[PDB]
């Protein structure tokens, strides 16, 4: 996996060149927004359980057939698996937010997922709805103005939205 | 690649859990140190050529036989001298990568892995590179924590070579 | 025990190598954060009794049945109420340990491991503890980063309970 | 393993009590000397190779019988093992310096070492000399006034000396 | 699925051998016990509705707070009451499956696996189900070995919940 | 794997319903014929060696090219494998008879078998002849009126024939 | 492990002799009391959780120091281990009751247990009290005249008491 | 040793759980079958000598060369004939053990394990024992289920020998 | 296939290295021994028929019952006698392969693997083949080292059969 | 794997026949040329390092883009892998020369190699050049008239050339 | 230790079998080659001193800087020159051991294992030893197969050093 | 393990000296007797089965209590183990004869054997008789003047007797 910093280094090397002032300046800026990134991760992570549970309740209220007998989330074994999958999707998304790169999310979570649900018979599009849900809650909790120093986090939120959309698109 | 950030998530990942305050303090640790690291990287990059040209000479001065002796592993030929300066630039370039990334990662993947094999196969002597690194160490002209950062990675290279 | 420092050496140890700048920045990361952590720990410790007495009542207020219902798992007896306050003190005491140590380590070894088994065997409800923790969260009276540190560990406990 | 911080926590728990102001004050002081501890580790670690190599050369010049044929360090296999052991002793000593506790050194390095040399036929007392040597060099390099902000590191140096003496005593 | 028959062949299969008199006596053992099992299953199935409606009330009677308290995990809403009766029907239905199959298999795969995770995630209390099962246990109206069979699986459920 | 009983349970669950009197009556009947099923398995199993050996002798007398040099059953290694395969086919067929369901036979024996012989270069159709043979002997030994209480076992025999035909069709 | 039947067979063999009428008669009697043995196991097993939980509560009320900070059952990890150990002791005792022989209890549970607690620092005598407790509850539940055909189970109960005393003596 | 009872607890033990109705039905299965098993064992034991003396002769009749041929593996000597009758008694004795135990256990540990090695090392022919077993099979004089039990173990031996 | 040459490279291959003087001396060892081996192989091949026809008779002479007894495993039928001579030819043919290859390889893959299974399944007696091999051993008519080579493989077969 | 001798045996068996005088004579001749084959292997093997190193230097001088940044042999890790691959190709070629058969080379080295480079992104044709190079040096060193008894080795050299061309064709 | 003989038994041992003709031909292979090996060993041993004194000079001649340069790794001191000659004697002595043993075993255990580590730690250059070995190679004065044996082990050393 | 050759090398090294003419002459003589050593191994090995089987028959005729019920060789499992042990003792003895050193016999066969029989309850002295027996047969077969070039093998036979006595003494 790579973090936003190693990502630039890897590109510089393949060309065999030193970093340019543009790159230094760009990376120097990531460092400046560091505080906002630590808060985002802390908050989302700090509400992990609520985010997963509330999103699933909504999913099931919206698509009751997933829990009717025969449904893919019917029986506690399949239900636990469903909840586990959601918590896992959320876990890798928070890693990407800390890293500032989706590599970890792609290599260790998203690849092979589509094939896996296809083979299991799990409605991949239903998973997309699940993650879309956590996305909204996650961001709502991330940039809530209460409890912290005021300032703009809009760019970080849009980036955070990216990783979520990225996962949703990988199974839908 | 090994950085304070990837190390932080790898730890959480093997334990199969979410990041905690433990890992977060580590990332803030690197974030705060970045200031001195970036300063080092910038200075090394702006003075790359003179440090490289200086380091090469320091090597030729200490091991004069590398300029007269015959063989493709020596710099007794314009070709050998180009390869030599090139190799020095590789070392310098790698330590700046380590400063920007905040870890040994870049150097480990790109330079340390396979080092001994290479120096063995092409009859290249480690002390030649250790000499070039010592020159860069004594003449980068950095002070304070910017020097501590630069030296940390230079010495790291020295140890891999010995 | 899991702390930013033991995590740093464990990483170096598995890779069978010396500590590097990577690990060192992590320890300095915790060192700099200790200031806010210690402040939290101190405040929680000096106000232990009132927070504990307050949290217990908050639980009895939200789940009144735990005071009237008959059974040894409830606080419908002076003995049950003592056990209850004792358990709350355990939670509070553990989060201060996490603040002093700079990680979840203390809580993980002393409280999380085996938690679900215990709550299952003695018919203790998690929501009872989640309620007590929310009370401590809303009334510790801390501000700034001292509050972020305290809350980080409170929420960590909440998640283990759900 | 434990670091100086978890060590206090473990003692507090076995008694079932909160930390006292004495303890807070004591631990608050370790934090204040943090900078000196990071420098010690960085420097020693930064001269790892020199410390081991120079100490071994001296050991062999002092006890030539270790390298004569039949000696325990005769043949490159036994010699590499010897050098490896020294680097390993040094490695665990630097972990203790970072931690501010000898636990890691004791549990993962020193215990069973005496039994191991006894069984192998390695002169344990000769190992003690080896480590005594690195001790002197390590400390010499740790508190060298050149290259850093001036101040007193005497207490840290005495602590650093402790871990070294601790290892030497565990094999002698 | 775990039944006296699949257990018999699994044993022979791991040892890579043909069935022997050992396994056969086990299958005849289940065959002879089927008579009492089928009787239990039949009676539970014909009286499903009243036992379910009775068990739900027993739960609401013992834990009155589950009908007044606010939250989606409680039956303080027509929706919550439907989910509650549904869950009870699931338990009853599973024990009849165990009687027909002659083993815990059905319950293990369909209900026990993941149970604790679910009750934890949706804040459902085990004692709620243990109460409903005790009601079914005291009122199924079965006698003799038909009661022993029914109770064997009810108690099995009780233990998984504690 | 499933036995005839769990098979009904699994179907009932996917629909989320209790068993019907038809189902109870049907399953209650399997229990009534239990004795005949235990005898079938005991007898066949009790003549395992004879069944395999006699069937193979016939196979080889009918297709001598399988044992000529170059044949797939030439050399004791390939011959032992052949005999082993037959005993294994017979073993899983007796499991199905005890279970009253072919699942165990399908999941743990028949699937991938065709691919396996294709890749090995083993004449799958020749295997079919081998199993057809054991089928005739197996049934002959199963419903031999000597030595047991008289009664009709015709339905069980036809079921027993099914599993054999099922395996033969899976390789041919 | 051995059951009461294989136990007699093993003794007969070491002598190289057939069973005597005394032995046949003795073993024929175990078969006659089979029903009582199945009931004992079913009942105890059916109240596993209650037996362990109620016994532990009593243990802790009798020896509060086991749960005070520093006590061997202090912290949820050590407490879970304690409860686990009790359930495990009870589990192997029910196996012996089914078998009619303590071998399984001795080989797979009791041996090495004393050494294990000694090394862990667990008050073995406290464990004995725990098991003594389950003993009383177990037997109370085993021969409760309500809910079953009346008759004498006194001999079985005394045997059941034996295995419990046997385990208690193995750690005390 | 492999018996319906030890198999029942081994299964529960590997899954690390308490015995269930599944295993119990298996033990009752053996308990009910014991009646026919004991009858077989008793009859075989009371008629041991004549069956043994009969079986030996049947072997000598079918393979006359085992009485004239020279070599220690044959019964062409009083010593060889004693060993032969002894071996037959071993087989008979083992099948009674299987009847009393309710499984192949006794025979597996005491006779099957190592069989092929032994017959190979001392040049003993399997068909010699298969012949003796067929004689015992046709002349034990048992009927009904007592015969099915006896034959089950005789045939089991036959298969191990082929 | 196991030969002095494949054994030599397998050893080098597992140690992941180039062949050394160690392995080379082994191959020269086989090269020098080939002279006696080839002589044996040639002689056995030119006299195949008479040795085979002689060996079969030796078997029938020693175990006369194999010609009169009824059953497909015996040579009491023209078909059985053809199978018998065929099997003998297989043994002879395999030992010549071992001589040409310089090792047991051919025999191991083509004849030893599965031997005991086969002799067991088709009721074939080992002593029958051991007898045929002893005949070939006493009558191949070879002398010197050519006889030592031939006998080495004959005895090797004898041991596999006992 | 097979050596030239076992190769003939395997063909003889599949037909179920003894060796013919042609075969004996042919194999008897391989034995006669044995000395030349031992020398070939010894010499090539004795110059392993020189052959690989000199061939690689030439490869890189001919295709400098393989070592420019971004090239497949850029960085010491990829370079070591490259050199390792060459030494491995050479190692299996010497095994074939000792055996007098390419089986070992094919089964344990060449198969799957093309797929492996395709997937890695390694210019297979560049590898072919590398091996072509070692071929020329290897043969040059094998039949150098200095230092040994004179005689014709032309046939062996042509065979040696075969294995090299065989490997080159397997990746190109 | 790795010798043609220990390799022969190790092979048989892993396959858990008795030695066969395969392994025996390998030992005879070494036995026949011993004649040339012993001749080499004898000649190298009788001329040890002059070859050692010659080889040292050849090194100093090719790498003159090893006699003037300052540092303990060089022979610019009487002590350094003694260590240098000593090391050369070690190499020579080891190749004679390989000749007597018939394999690389002695050299592998006593010299190759750990070589690279040592040359790295004490800044010793491989080309220094490769030079000394080439001198011994060109001047041992052996001919025929005695030279092939000697050279086989010299070149083996050269490769380990490159 | 070591062979007579490596044994001398190991002694020479521990002293750091070259071989002496005495040593060369001594080792040169082992080479001269090589032929006798190959014959010894071939013959013994060629009669492996007969040696073990005949020795065991004698053991059992001499000590019938080992096979009476209860005896350590009673039951085919213990009997197979007994025969296996004998074949294994014989196998390692032939390795020593090829090597000309007992190291392989000591390290991989004899050490821990006494402890192993003590713990198993196997009469170690009875094993000694077994091996004494194979000794006599082995030597009888080794130096039988029929079938080979005449000459003296007395020294080799006495050495062969040594390894046998060495094993017998290690269990008795
Ligand atoms: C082709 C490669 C070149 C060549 C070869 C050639 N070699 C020989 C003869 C011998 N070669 C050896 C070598 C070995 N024997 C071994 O056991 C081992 C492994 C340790 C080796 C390396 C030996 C012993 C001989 C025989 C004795 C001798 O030195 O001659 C020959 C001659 C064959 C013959 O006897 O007629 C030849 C022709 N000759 C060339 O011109 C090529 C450059």
């Amino acid at each position: 996996m790579l973090d936003a910093f190693a990502k630039v280094v890897a590109q510089a090397d393949a060309r065999g060149e030193f970093l340019t002032n543009a790159q230094f300046d760009a990376l120097s800026n990531l460092v400046k927004e560091g505080n906002k990134r630590l808060d985002a991760v802390n908050r989302i992570t700090s509400n992990a359980s609520t985010i997963v549970a509330n999103a699933a309740r909504a999913l099931f209220a919206e698509q009751p057939q997933l829990i009717q007998p025969g449904g893919n989330a019917y029986t506690n074994r399949r239900m636990a698996a469903c909840l586990r999958d959601m918590e896992i999707i959320l876990r890798y998304v928070t890693y990407a937010i800390l890293a500032g790169d989706s590599s970890v999310l792609d290599d260790r979570c998203l690849n092979g997922l589509r094939e896996t649900y296809q083979a299991l018979g799990t409605p991949g599009s239903s998973v997309a709805v699940a993650i879309q849900k956590m996305k909204d809650a996650a961001i709502a909790i991330a940039n809530d103005p209460n409890g912290i120093t005021p300032g703009d986090c809009s760019a970080l939120m849009s980036e955070i939205a990216g990783y979520f959309d990225r996962a949703a698109a990988a199974v839908a | 690649m090994k950085t304070p950030i990837t190390e932080a998530i790898a730890a959480a990942d093997t334990q199969g859990r979410f990041l905690s305050n433990t890992e977060l303090q580590a990332v803030d640790g690197r974030f705060k140190r970045a200031v001195a690291s970036m300063e080092a990287a910038r200075a090394l990059t702006n003075n790359a050529q003179s440090l490289i040209d200086g380091a090469a000479q320091a090597v030729y001065q200490k091991f004069p036989y590398t300029t007269t002796m015959q063989g493709s592993q020596y710099a007794s030929t314009p070709e050998g001298k180009a390869k030599c300066a090139r190799d020095i630039g590789y070392y310098l370039r790698m330590i700046t990568y380590c400063l920007v990334a905040g870890g040994t990662g870049p150097m480990d993947e790109y330079l340390i892995a396979g080092l001994s094999e290479i120096n063995s196969t092409f009859d290249l002597s480690p002390s030649w590179y250790i000499e070039a690194l010592k020159y860069i160490k004594a003449n980068h002209g950095l002070t304070g924590q910017a020097a501590v950062e630069a030296n940390a990675y230079i010495d790291y290279a020295i140890n891999a070579l010995s």
